[PDB]
């Protein structure tokens, strides 16, 4: 019971040829299920490394968190290796990284598991913890982030008291906006103060699905 | 005498840098002088007595810092050709060791800033003139720490060290003289300025440092000292009692015993306490 399934076939185009059998294969899952009716499978279990995907939001912050206290060397994020200076941060204490323009604010404490990146301006009094902050990151105080994410050009104002995020491009909120668990922010939210937003919400452009409009997502 | 007014003008008119350096800047500036047309006397007597001369403050740095600078020109002031141009002209050499060791206080800041471990609160000494620079060039770039001052108490001065810092935004709280010991738990690394370095390897400075030391080896943490190419001297204690009476002045000024420090930086470079010995012989051939 103790396995998990991650995409990482390696075969050999007699593979090809028995989905050149069944037109109606689709995915690896009939495949393996067309093995099963009889041209044979092993498996390989191994004691040693990490592998496996995401295409959800949910086991992204898991290998997310994975990444970050290191489940994943000699694949680490401090040699750098994609080749740029704008992923230039060195390690410290707890594994936590400090990029490029770093300044951190007086008395501003920063515990566990975290790195930024570039053009990373932080403010004094935050508090941050398990999370990744990436670049374009602009900080007021009191700023609490946990476990949350902070892609290319994001703001956020003072007092933000977040819990637990998944956040996008380019995307400001204001002041005393509380936040809670499982919920997702994407390509340019306005949200202004007061809103002590619920568990979860898809806040984006799109009308339909995501629970926002192409304007901002207090009310229409 | 005639000349010691003068250097009563460069302690007095740009405060900011040390003493010794403004004796070399004095005496180097009088070799211009009403011309004695001679090698041998001007030099080594004539400078001998000015250096007797200008050694009536309680300094220890000084003196020695006159020392050094006759070995700086002990060099190659030569014997060349004619007394044209033996050192009365060509005497740029002496110039570019005022220079070397102006610019060695900005060589300091740029080697020693790098060290200071983020998130350890660290206790100085009284004020130095190399510690404001060396914090100047950590807080530049982009740290955060603490740091506290002891008084260093004959007279206030720790209070001193907090006019310095203070007046570019940076946290300080001056603590008191006798209860270092308290607050050596919290830091966990300790930086001092010089008034000379020793043979030994120990350091002289005024009084609150041997404590700062032995507390820091009974806690088994980290004691470091800094100083610069002009505090090299060549006594030598083994128990306090044999450092000059008149570099003593109830100690105005104090030495520290050689090798409970850990590491040690100067203008030559950050070497080690035996180090000392050999990188200061390397001087004065």
């Amino acid at each position: 019971y103790d396995l998990l399934d991650c995409h990482i076939s390696i075969c050999s185009p007699q593979v090809a040829q028995l989905f050149t059998d069944n037109f109606d294969y689709q995915t690896r899952d009939d495949f393996v299920r067309g093995l099963l009716v009889n041209n044979q499978i092993h498996m390989h279990v191994t004691a040693k490394e990490y592998g496996a995907r995401v295409s959800n939001l949910h086991m992204y912050s898991a290998v997310c968190a994975d990444v970050i206290r290191r489940w994943v060397y000699p694949l680490t994020p401090e040699a750098n290796f994609t080749d740029s200076t704008t992923q230039s941060c060195t390690h410290s204490r707890h594994n936590i990284y400090r990029g490029p323009e770093v300044s951190l604010g007086h008395g501003s404490i920063l515990e566990e598991n975290v790195l930024l990146g570039s053009g990373t301006v932080i403010g004094s009094n935050c508090f941050i913890t398990n999370s990744v902050i990436g670049p374009g990151c602009h900080i007021g105080d009191n700023v609490v982030l946990d476990q949350t994410y902070l892609w290319q050009g994001v703001r956020v104002a003072a007092g933000a008291q977040i819990h637990q995020s998944l956040l996008c491009d380019n995307a400001e909120v204001k002041e005393r906006v509380t936040l809670k668990p499982r919920s997702v922010l994407t390509s340019q939210v306005v949200v202004g103060p007061n809103i002590t937003l619920p568990e979860g919400s898809v806040i984006s452009l799109h009308p339909p699905d995501a629970e926002e409009d192409e304007d901002d997502g207090e009310f229409s | 005498k005639e000349l010691i007014e003068y250097f009563k003008s460069q302690m007095k008119e740009d405060p900011d840098m040390a003493s010794a350096v403004a004796a070399i800047r004095t005496l180097l500036e009088f070799l211009k002088r009403d011309k004695g047309e001679t090698i041998q006397g001007l030099r080594a007597n004539l400078t001998s007595a000015i250096e007797t001369l200008c050694g009536v403050d309680s300094s220890v740095a000084v003196s020695s810092g006159g020392e050094l600078f006759l070995r700086f020109i002990s060099l190659a002031s030569l014997e060349y050709s004619d007394y044209s141009k033996c050192k009365k002209i060509m005497i740029e050499r002496g110039e570019l060791f005022l220079r070397r060791i102006s610019l060695s206080r900005n060589k300091i800041a740029d080697l020693c800033h790098t060290f200071i471990k983020d998130g350890a609160t660290i206790l100085t000494h009284a004020y130095s003139r190399v510690v404001l620079r060396v914090l100047e060039a950590a807080v530049a770039a982009k740290k955060r720490f603490s740091v506290y001052v002891t008084e260093s108490q004959p007279d206030l001065s720790g209070k001193k060290m907090a006019k310095a810092l203070c007046h570019l935004n940076v946290p300080v709280t001056v603590v008191l003289d006798a209860a270092v010991g308290y607050i050596m738990e919290k830091a966990d690394l300790v930086i001092v300025g010089a008034e000379g370095v020793v043979e030994n390897g120990g350091i002289i400075n005024k009084i609150g440092t041997n404590q700062m030391a032995v507390c820091a080896k009974a806690q088994n943490k980290p004691f470091y000292v800094v100083a610069e190419s002009f505090k090299f001297v060549r006594l030598f204690p083994l128990n306090q009692q044999d450092v000059p009476d008149k570099f003593k002045y109830h100690p105005w000024v104090d030495y520290t015993a050689p090798s409970l420090i850990t590491l040690l930086f100067t203008d030559l470079g950050v070497l080690t306490p035996s180090a000392v010995s050999d990188e200061l012989i390397k001087l004065y051939l």
